[PDB]
RNA sequence: UUGACCUCAAAUCAGGUAGGAGUACCCGCUGAACUUAAGCAUAUCAAUAAGCGGAGGAAAAGAAACCAACCGGGAUUGCCUUAGUAACGGCGAGUGAAGCGGCAAAAGCUCAAAUUUGAAAUCUGGUACCUUCGGUGCCCGAGUUGUAAUUUGGAGAGGG
RNA sequence: GUUCUUUGUAAAGUGCCUUCGAAGAGUCGAGUUGUUUGGGAAUGCAGCUCUAAGUGGGUGGUAAAUUCCAUCUAAAGCUAA
RNA sequence: GAUGGGGAAGCUCCGUUUCAAAGGCCUGAUUUUAUGCAGGCCACCAUCGAAAGGGAAUCCGGUUAAGAUUCCGGAACCUGG
């Protein structure tokens, strides 16, 4: 099966980056046997093992990068929410709820009641 | 109540102070890893016979290689991975659309032991 | 002429207004003295600064409250000022046409200021 | 064009009619729909009439 | 011809790699009907204007 | 109380004082580029009762307009159809210049949002017209609720879709015997007493 | 000489925004001819197709510078009807609405023009902090060539 | 249904007397041209020329003058089903 | 064929040096000067457009099933530093 990014998870950069420096190697070997001999399927588990282990690290860098931007204006792109243009776009539930005074003064005197038809 | 002279009759653009960037958020979160290092400029050897020809005979080593690598890039990566001094690097760009390396080393290293080293032959 | 400019904006500099500084401390003087005094609107005394402002000035000229006006030589939209000698003239203001929104910005505390 | 004894007829189909033909077979659904947001309305709404 | 752009090659390359007759063991697979491949592209028959 | 003043005196438009005004400033606006930014209303009183307000992202652009007909394009004046359609001169095009106006305008701040317009001069080769334009991602006006209206994105280009004022004069919309024809949407209005409505159960 | 204002610029200045696709339905511009008239020019086809610009989940319209002539109704939209009607029209072919009425659904409002003048009371931005789809403080700035409160015609305001 | 804050000598509504009552212009409107409409001495639109008023202005489907009446309040704007 | 500008309802058109505040080469300053500052220099102002026009510089012998003025051997040259 190879590597499980739960295991990585527990590991450094530096353990992460000679990790994924041995599997390049054994990707080459393998890349000469398959060629060396008929079939060799092995070079898929280690394909595999090597996107793992750079998933876990850009994640790594990814949460890092945001707890440096950590709850302050301006964020990068690549890291605001993606929703789609058009919500990104026109107005937030604030600026969309203000309410000059005039109209919050009526509101206040006169809202809806609720009112019933029997007596 | 003076004025300036201009022996010129010309007006042309004050060179006012150009400001640099300050940016509050950086253009992208992380940096891209190298996009091409030495695992992904050598793919995999070249077993033709004719391959294993000038192996033998010109000490030349024959490498499929990536399509966006230059020899500057080649010579590198074979002497980064094969602890190996390079001579001329040859390229073409082979009928399949694959990049092929004709890399000779040097009159010290001998072609054949670095490759039964990497494992062919 | 500027010697006559230079006696109208010193006495309107005596009477220039408050800024934010100012402001605050009085609001401070206003809070402390509804609280120990309870004395809305006698805390602090009467101010004596120049009024700005064209439709205020307008106003005050129209009530006959204004007892000096001072207008710019200056704005390029014309129309704002052209009609205020006819009416200082119409009300019995007296009016002066000084060079300098600038200077009038300058007395009251902002750039520009067409009037005072 | 004219023949026996019948009425003058002003028939209005000189033109692309067949692009703007409108046919209400929505009529009991779109009946459906409007109790629906009726008794929706009602339940949302309140007590109110 | 034979001082050619890259884009040209390109192309040429991927017709090459097109230009063979079907895996065999496409035909023995569940619920296949791929008895031949279709798509062939010989160089007296038919130009693929580049 | 200034604004009433400006607002009688502007309409006193063929007195001397206003028409020296009118050739100045004709000579300046025509020595500027065809459109530019104004710094500043010349009409203040008109912008504001049309809706500008001195605060940030409220703009102001001032335009040139070709003046005259619409020419037929035609080369060499043939329509190939019949008489009725062989006018090439004298055809007049039902869009106003104001509206072509705010149309190039806002074709060049596309960022921002066509409020409104106003006449400010005219010579016989251009008229000149100021146009408000409101910056709907600034703050201020996503905020001011009483202009935030302008940042829901049914009101882009609403001078190319003529929802201004002379976009609506020129649509025909307003109430009456005599808007019948385009009272709600001239085309609408066709379509729908050009539909056949048919219902299940009929003669 | 020093420092302002106005206007105009430049910056890989800080931060943002527009473009293009789709385009059944929608808002507009532009705009034919075939065809019908047993010929054909007005007419008709058609204020259509094609072309262009512009949006949304609906759009547009919309709370009367209305309809009316009633014992008067009362934003807009849509359906049934009015109506193949009044009217237009080589009064030829042909075209051709609207008010009333019945129903669905219903919803009302905002600015400018007013001296707050015993106190720009208003707002963007930056920074520090925070219970951070925003808040408080501090600092530059915008702004009195007028930002807030108050008032929009049904009313409403100043005094008592 | 619950729980924490009472922000508030703040805001809103109602009666009588008096003084006021600002209401959108190169626009409305008109002439001409063209287009459009069922719209007919001109329905709307647009271009050019002329260009207002304030007990006013618009409309009242036959042009005009005179006298009345009725009904709205343009030339700025938002809004679901 | 962009730009600046101007036309055009617009798709886009003109035009390519123009009714534009359309930039850079060096020097010092020097061991605060990063590259500003004391200076002086210049005026023209995109980009695309020719495997036959212009153009820095290579030849021999040998070698493969199929490559060669490209590989091997030997002998040279140009550019840049």
């Amino acid at each position: 099966a190879g590597v499980k990014a739960y295991e990585l998870r527990t590991k450094s950069k530096e353990q992460l980056a000679s990790q994924l420096v041995d599997l390049k190697k054994e990707l080459a070997e393998l890349k000469v046997q398959k060629l060396s001999r008929p079939s060799l399927p092995k070079i898929k588990t280690v394909r595999k093992s090597i996107a793992c282990v750079l998933t876990v690290i850009n994640e790594q860098q990814r949460e890092a990068v945001r707890q440096l931007y950590k709850g302050k204006k301006y964020q990068p792109k690549d890291l605001r929410a993606k929703k789609t243009r058009a919500l990104r776009r026109a107005l937030t539930k604030f600026e969309a709820s203000q309410v000059t005074e005039k109209q919050r003064k009526k509101q206040i005197a006169f809202p809806q009641r609720k009112y019933a038809i029997k007596a | 109540k003076a004025l300036k002279v201009r022996t010129s009759a010309t007006f042309r653009l004050p060179k006012t102070l150009k400001l640099a960037r300050a940016p509050k958020y950086a253009s992208k979160a992380v940096p891209h890893y190298n996009r091409l290092d030495s695992y992904k400029v050598i793919e995999q050897p070249i077993t033709s016979e004719t391959a294993m020809k000038k192996v033998e005979d010109g000490n030349i080593l024959v490498f499929q290689v990536s399509m966006k690598a230059n020899k500057y890039q080649i010579k590198k990566a074979v002497k980064e991975l094969y602890e190996v001094d390079v001579l001329k690097v040859n390229t073409l760009v082979r009928p399949n659309g694959t990049k092929k390396a004709y890399v000779r080393l040097t009159a010290d290293y001998d072609a054949l032991d670095i490759a039964n080293r990497i494992g062919y032959i | 002429d500027r010697n006559t400019a230079a006696e109208t904006f010193k006495l309107f500099n005596k009477y220039r207004p408050e800024t934010a500084a100012e402001k605050k401390e009085r609001l401070t003087k206003e809070a402390a003295a509804v609280a120990e005094g309870k004395s809305k609107q006698d805390a602090s005394p009467k101010p004596y600064a120049v009024k700005y402002g064209l439709n205020h000035v307008v106003a005050l000229i129209e009530n006959k409250k204004a007892k000096l006006v001072l207008i710019a030589n200056d704005v390029d939209p014309i129309e704002l000022v052209v009609f205020l000698p006819a009416l200082c003239k119409k009300m019995g203001v007296p009016y002066a046409i000084v060079k300098g929104k600038a200077r009038l910005g300058t007395l009251v505390n902002q750039k520009t200021s067409a009037v005072a | 064009a004219i023949s026996k004894n019948l009425p003058i007829l002003k028939n209005h189909f000189r033109k692309h009619w067949q692009e703007r033909v409108k046919v209400h077979f929505d009529q009991a659904g779109k009946k459906v729909s409007r109790r629906n947001a009726r008794a929706t309305r009602a339940a949302k709404i309140a007590p109110r009439p | 011809a034979a001082q050619k752009s890259f884009r040209i090659k390109q192309k040429m390359a991927k017709a090459k790699k097109q230009n063979r007759p079907l895996p065999q063991w496409i035909r023995l697979r569940t619920n296949n009907t791929i008895r031949y491949n279709a798509k062939r592209r010989n160089w007296r028959r038919t130009k693929m204007n580049i | 109380g200034a604004y009433k003043y400006l607002e009688e005196l502007q309409r006193k438009k063929q007195s001397d004082v206003l028409r020296f005004l009118q050739r100045v400033r004709v000579w300046e606006y025509r020595q500027k580029n065809v459109i530019h930014r104004a710094a500043r209303p010349t009409r203040p009183d008109k912008a504001r009762r049309l809706g500008y307000k001195a605060k940030q992202g409220f703009v102001i652009y001032r335009v040139r307009v070709r003046r005259g007909n619409r020419k037929r394009p035609v080369p060499k004046g043939a329509t190939y159809g019949k008489p009725t359609n062989q006018g090439v001169n004298e055809l007049k095009y039902q869009r106003s210049l104001r509206a072509t106006a705010e149309e190039r305008v806002g074709r060049r701040a596309a960022n921002l949002r066509v409020l409104n317009s106003y006449w400010v001069n005219q010579d016989s080769t251009y008229k000149y017209f100021e146009v408000i334009l409101v910056d709907p991602q600034h703050k201020a006006i996503r905020r001011d609720a009483r202009y935030n209206w302008i940042c829901d994105p049914v009101h882009k280009h609403r001078e190319a879709r003529g929802l201004t004022a002379t976009g609506k004069k020129s649509r025909g919309i307003n109430k009456g015997h005599k808007f019948n024809n385009t009272k709600a949407g001239r085309r609408k209005t066709w379509k729908r007493q050009n539909t056949l409505s048919l219902w299940r159960y009929r003669k």
